[PDB]
């Protein structure tokens, strides 16, 4: 996350990291967000290979056990099938990840509320990124989890040749693009959290920002729209 | 071939680091890829890099 602070710790607690295997320890690569007592929802361009994953809920400090954390590993991946990897701004860039066991919910680890199929919000919407992203550009990734304030573009303005012009879809949410506060590498997979009736509701996946770079004015940060895929999210995990 | 197409990061905001062939510098090079839309230029292994160009 660039231009972003450290988070309270523990304050965004359906915040997962997203780590794979290196020699016998573990690298993030990813966010993600607790869904299920056993399941994580990521980007698919996270997880659309053959590596080993494991998940860390309760986490804050990436380089330190603070006591809240629990490592589990990743027992299913289930990739959108329509995910193409050498098309991102075609959408479907979502994951799903059965863990290898279910973590205990508290008051550090707790499901992150989704929105009802087919919310949309209106333009200028409050919604929060979070992440252990680069907060600078040839930076390494953020060593605690950070936090931004960035708020929603809608599609009609989104979609605007001085924004995304067509490479925006329907089915995604744009947030940011004021050129200080974006999300960067490492952000992938994670939340955008938005307050709408009165909780913080997880609206978007985060996807992808211009080849620019993260931080770049009028190209907001892309994310996949969450609740276009309710109904995929339930009978998958219904099913699998 | 692969070797002489340019370092591409993409769009997405993965982390995946890996190493490119560099054309101004002439030696394999870390670089952080976002995870979607790579190139040829692009191996998960410093060891793929300089067997597949060096």
């Amino acid at each position: 996350v660039v231009g972003g602070t450290e988070a309270q710790r523990n304050s965004w607690p359906s915040q997962i990291s997203l780590q794979y295997r290196s020699g016998s320890s573990w690298a993030h690569t990813c966010g993600g967000t607790l869904i299920r007592q056993n399941w994580v929802m990521t980007a698919a361009h996270c997880v659309d290979r053959e590596l080993t994953f494991r998940v860390v809920v309760g986490e804050h400090n990436l380089n330190q056990n603070d006591g809240t954390e629990q490592y589990v590993g990743v027992q299913k991946i289930v990739v959108h099938p329509y995910w193409n990897t050498d098309d991102v701004a075609a959408g479907y860039d979502i994951a799903l990840l059965r863990l290898a066991q279910s973590v205990t919910l508290n008051s550090y680890v707790q499901l992150g509320v989704l929105p009802r199929a087919g919310t949309i919000l209106a333009n200028n919407s409050p919604c929060y990124i979070t992440g252990w992203g680069l907060t600078r550009t040839n930076g390494q990734l953020a060593q605690t989890l950070q936090q931004a304030y960035l708020p929603t573009v809608d599609y009609a303005i989104c979609s605007s040749s001085s924004y995304w012009g067509s490479t925006v879809k329907n089915s995604m949410v744009c947030a940011g693009g004021d050129g200080v506060r974006s999300g960067c590498q490492g952000d992938s997979g994670g939340p955008l959290h938005c307050l709408v009736n009165g909780q913080y509701a997880v609206h978007g996946v985060t996807s992808f920002v211009s080849r620019l770079g993260c931080n770049v004015t009028r190209k907001p940060t892309v994310f996949t729209r969450v609740s276009a895929y309710i109904s995929w999210i339930n009978n998958v995990i219904a099913s699998n | 071939s692969i070797c002489s197409e340019p370092k591409k990061v993409g769009r997405c905001l993965g982390y995946f680091p890996r190493f490119y062939f560099d054309s101004e510098t002439g030696k394999c090079t870390p670089f952080i890829y976002g995870g979607c839309g790579g190139n040829g230029n692009n191996f998960e292994t410093l060891h793929q890099c300089r067997a597949i160009c060096r």
